[PDB]
């Protein structure tokens, strides 16, 4: 339950 | 007319986008570098100049609805195209904003997702299927109130035929492109839009794995109402016909009395 950015 | 002359160039912001000022006014813009040897997709203008679809797709949405970044210049050099946007200031993205804030009150969640509608209905009106919708790519003018969509990079023309190539964020895209890597382009901006919906409301997005993703099962961590429950669960059907169309979604009972954008900066970001 890490809340992060994921990349496109 | 040479861009160093134009424009006055700050610092970095991500990426490779730059701060920057544009002399003949003193605008606040961004100054983003593509290059050339990165670009999949290129399209053609009426000159016939080869340029990046991004640069395509940019031009078609740019025609003054504010729910976009605006492209306002763009300049060719050897290696590498340079994209002038317009900045907004202050401005904070939507990302940040739901890790600072948490989960958003539906109230501010529906102004916010309504605005995203609209957005969005207006690239579908001129030909563009953005195919990256998260809160990532998203942008609030906090003074305005005013959400704003980024980052045509993974972006298309919108077809009526099946898509088969995705260069866009894994954990917002379909069952359909996991399972079978095909979709349609409609139904697709939907499922993201399910996914960005639990991202407001719940302070995080609901899927990390595949096998979540073509589970068709979300789970509430944070108290949300039924009808809220409802459009999520609608938007995250497995089957793509089973989804709503953007006329079902705005007509959905939680979407009724929605803020204007100048109220939503009063209550909830001033
Ligand atoms: N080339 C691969 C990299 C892809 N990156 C992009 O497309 C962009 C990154 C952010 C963009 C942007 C655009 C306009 C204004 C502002 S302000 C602001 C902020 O974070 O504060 C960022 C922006 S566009």
């Amino acid at each position: 339950r890490k809340r992060r950015r994921h990349p496109s | 007319e040479p861009l160093e002359s134009q424009y006055q160039v700050g610092p970095l912001l991500g990426s490779s986008v730059y701060s920057g000022i544009r002399v003949s006014d003193n605008l606040p813009v961004a100054i983003k570098h593509v290059e050339k040897d990165r670009i999949s997709d290129w399209g053609e203008l009426p000159n016939g100049t080869r340029v990046p679809m991004e640069v395509v797709l940019l031009k078609k949405v740019s025609s003054g609805f504010s729910g976009v970044i605006r492209l306002l210049d763009w300049f060719e050099r050897p290696d590498s195209f340079v994209l002038i946007l317009e900045r907004p200031e202050p401005v904070q993205d939507l990302f940040d904003f739901i890790t600072e804030r948490g989960a958003l009150q539906e109230e501010l969640a529906r102004s916010f997702f309504w605005q995203v509608l609209e957005a969005v209905r207006h690239c579908h009106n001129c030909g563009v299927l953005h195919r990256d919708i998260k809160d990532e790519n998203i942008l609030i003018d906090l003074n305005r109130g005013e959400l704003k969509l980024i980052d045509f990079g993974s972006g298309a023309l919108l077809k009526d035929t099946v898509y088969t190539d995705f260069d866009g964020t894994r954990v917002y895209s379909p069952p359909e492109w996991i399972r079978y890597h095909r979709y349609h382009g409609r139904s697709a901006a939907v499922w993201s839009l399910g996914i960005l919906l639990y991202d407001m409301v719940c302070g995080d997005i609901p899927f990390e794995h595949d096998e979540e993703i073509i589970g068709g099962q979300v789970f509430f961590r944070q108290r949300v109402s039924s009808e809220c429950q409802h459009l999520i669960r609608w938007c995250l059907a497995l089957r793509p016909s089973d989804r709503p169309t953007f006329e079902e979604i705005q007509n959905h009972p939680w979407m009724q009395d929605v803020l204007l954008p100048q109220e939503t900066a009063e209550i909830h970001l001033h």
